[PDB]
């Protein structure tokens, strides 16, 4: 159907200020 | 993308990371037309069967990417949205037709040589290019293979992965699905017969779709990456949101509100 | 409008070509 599905969390955190 | 290679550095700067706050995850795929509007696909923020539907404070753009994980500091620009504007006949009870939407951002992003926007075309580019059997070019750091994205570094890229495919005729499009396809929508890849294999997957939603002018050498953006069953699976097809056919609604956008 | 549109700093403004681009434009036929 429509292409995130699986979304882990394996990211390096942004800078504070941006959320 | 499944069967693609990286992309090296620089190849794709108009591509954009659709990222959300909290819990922070990669949503989609997006694209740079000008120095304050994304484009992308409108089930990216809005699919009420999956019970999506983002607000803008809920998302960030991240530009000039390479690495799918990693903060690249001093290269990548993070931009939070002013406001988000999806096609008003985007159907997506049915068949995602008209699968648009556009992104304002806050405040103008600074180009530079990871930086720049893709063209979007005209009539006479669109009627040029816009042939079976002729190659665009798909960009994302969606998964690897069907089965197997989740995350870690299972069948999910390091870095921005590309692949060539060929546009396919719309009878053939038609006869490899039930679903009713539209004008507003064309589909690519190639056939079992072919040899060569390659898909967008999961995850590589709202992503571009580019080819290259023969004539100015210009890269110009003809689809958004929208929908398919399963990923690189012989006799199915990836499609894409028809982005010329929908060109007046983004002008309009555009025109009315900045 | 996008004046400079689809022209990338590290390859057409610098007459660089990637590495697949031929494979695009050899389908142009």
């Amino acid at each position: 159907x429509p292409x995130q599905s699986h979304n882990d969390g394996d990211f390096e955190e942004i800078p504070e200020e941006y959320l | 993308i499944v069967e693609g290679s990286d992309a090296e550095i620089g190849m794709s700067p108009w591509q954009v990371m659709l990222f959300r706050k909290s819990p922070q995850e990669l949503l989609c795929g997006a694209s740079l037309i000008s120095d304050r509007w994304v484009l992308t696909a409108a089930h990216c923020l809005l699919y009420p069967p999956w019970d999506k539907n983002f607000t803008e404070n809920d998302l960030l753009v991240r530009i000039g990417k390479h690495s799918r994980t990693r903060y690249e500091r001093n290269i990548e620009k993070i931009s939070m949205l002013e406001k988000i504007y999806i096609h008003p006949r985007y159907n997506w009870r049915e068949n995602l037709d008209r699968d648009i939407a556009l992104m304002k951002l806050k405040k103008p992003v600074a180009f530079s040589d990871y930086i720049h926007p893709v063209c979007l075309p005209d009539r006479e580019t669109a009627a040029s290019l816009l042939q079976a059997g002729y190659k665009g070019r798909v960009t994302g750091w969606g998964n690897l293979k069907e089965t197997w994205t989740a995350n870690v570094g299972k069948g999910q890229p390091s870095v921005l992965q590309v692949v060539n495919l060929p546009i396919v005729e719309r009878p053939v499009c038609k006869d490899s699905t039930r679903i009713r396809i539209t004008d507003n929508m064309f589909c690519a890849g190639y056939k079992p017969d072919e040899g060569k294999r390659g898909d967008a997957c999961e995850g590589d939603s709202g992503g571009p779709f580019v080819m290259k002018s023969p004539f100015n050498n210009r890269w110009y953006q003809m689809g958004i990456v929208s929908w398919g069953e399963g990923c690189d699976r012989d006799g199915k097809y990836g499609f894409y949101t028809h982005v010329f056919r929908l060109k007046k609604w983004i002008q309009k956008v555009i025109d009315q509100f900045g | 409008g996008e004046a400079d549109c689809g022209l990338r700093p590290l390859f057409e403004k610098k007459s660089l070509e990637d590495k697949t681009e031929r494979e695009l434009l050899e389908s142009y036929i």
